[PDB]
């Protein structure tokens, strides 16, 4: 079989960045070569054919150049609605076969997060487990400490984080904080805190609330 | 315009068969092939092969002959994909494509299903609120959700007033909780000004255990 093989597996850049994206065949391909952008869970979208036809509705940054088994995609200008995972696809030879994709992202300007606290909620204590969210929205870059306390005292092992994807439009990011207790353990303490740190806050944030208010 | 809708997909125990459906519409479904194509995270995206519907003649990558079959119904215009003695690590998104036209590359995909490779039992979510309060409101914004809880397997899909409300909407990518069992949250930021004149909804599909909730989603008072 013709094996794809896509260099780097991932990169990050700026918008304003040039961009580029290399695929070696193990044989000749003779520009019988595709690429695809992807968008985390959506489906591949046809970006280049014949090794350098832009599709339907591509922007004109997109290029694609080479031949024989080494082809290259190019970003003239990054901007952020190009996070993506790229692939190449040869369309030469059965099987049809893929590289193993090259995940993009964003580097940009910082922006703070926003921070927001849920309580669990009366119907979740009804069945006899609490779980509390602490919300991060909208922040740059990925890299954020939060940390729960209850009662003022450090809490570990009953978390868990959840982090979006980068948007598209302004390449933020977003973030879940969950600590999951039993109701028990719950209603022995009264103070439940979320505190974030994070480069765009100038100290690090508390969010809190009484247990039973 | 063209359109592949897939149908089929979830949970099967590992040696077992589960068949997927693709169903076309927007051109004349003899003049083109479907093409089956499987993505998990590995091994990436790989083909699996084609059938012509004219003919019914189909064609495979070789690695997938022993558990992959292709088929037609044209009556239908669908194309299906049969899965025999399955392994755990056929797990993966299953997608139908058909060519941009004849031998070009992959123009029109199906939306992918999961297939999941497992014998664990299925399970529906619990959904609750995440209310809107102070302690979730500043600025003339307010950030209100859904908690998605204890569900296997993956996927849930999670709308907000029927598809409606799309903007500034986050739904998570899920946990694996220690009891083997998911959870994520969506949430949406709206204007504090509106929660009383404006209502909120999130749609819950957990199509695995036939689970279908919709959640109002109300302030509290605090």
């Amino acid at each position: 079989d013709i094996q794809m093989t896509q260099s780097p597996s991932s990169l990050s850049a700026s918008v304003g960045d040039r961009v580029t994206i290399t695929c070696r065949a193990s044989e000749d391909i003779y520009s019988g070569l595709a690429w695809y952008q992807q968008k985390p869970g959506k489906v591949p979208k046809l970006l280049i054919y014949d090794s350098s036809t832009l599709h339907t509705g591509v922007p004109s940054r997109f290029s694609g150049t080479g031949s024989g088994t080494d082809y290259t995609l190019t970003i003239s200008s990054l901007q952020p609605e190009d996070v993506a995972t790229y692939f190449c696809q040869q369309n030469y030879d059965f099987p049809l076969t893929f590289g193993q994709g090259t995940k993009l992202e964003i580097k940009r300007t910082v922006a703070a997060p926003s921070v927001f606290i849920f309580p669990p909620s009366d119907e979740q204590l009804k069945s006899g487990t609490a779980s509390v969210v602490c919300l991060l929205n909208n922040f740059y870059p990925r890299e954020a400490k939060v940390q729960w306390k209850v009662d003022n005292a450090l809490q570990s092992g009953n978390s868990q984080e959840s982090v979006t994807e980068q948007d598209s439009k302004d390449s933020t990011y977003s973030l879940s904080s969950t600590l999951t207790l039993s109701k028990a353990d719950y209603e022995k303490h009264k103070v439940y805190a979320c505190e974030v740190t994070h480069q765009g806050l100038s100290s690090p944030v508390t969010k809190s609330f009484n247990r039973g208010e | 315009e063209v359109q592949l809708v897939e149908s089929g997909g979830g949970l099967v125990k590992p040696g077992g068969s589960l068949r997927l459906s693709c169903a076309a519409s927007g051109y004349t479904f003899t003049d083109n092939y479907i093409h089956w194509v499987r993505q998990a995270p590995g091994k990436g995206l790989e083909w699996i092969g084609y059938i012509n519907p004219s003919s019914a003649y189909a064609h495979y990558n070789e690695k997938f002959k022993t558990r992959f079959t292709i088929s037609v119904d044209k009556a239908k215009n669908s194309a299906y994909l049969q899965m025999n003695s399955l392994r755990a690590e056929d797990t993966a998104v299953y997608y139908c494509t058909r060519r941009y036209y004849s031998a070009m590359p992959f123009a029109y995909w199906g939306q992918g299903t999961l297939v999941t490779v497992s014998s664990a039992s299925t399970k529906g979510p619990s959904v609750f609120p995440l209310a809107p309060s102070s302690k979730s409101t500043s600025g003339g914004t307010a950030a209100l959700g859904c908690l998605v809880k204890d569900y296997f397997p993956e996927p849930v899909t999670v709308s907000w007033n029927s598809g409606a409300l799309t903007s500034g909407v986050h739904t998570f990518p899920a946990v694996l909780q220690s009891s083997g069992l998911y959870s994520l949250s969506s949430v949406v930021t709206v204007p504090s000004s509106s929660l009383g004149t404006q209502t909120y909804i999130c749609n819950v599909n957990h199509k695995p255990s036939n689970t279908k909730v919709d959640k109002k989603v109300e302030p509290k008072s605090c």
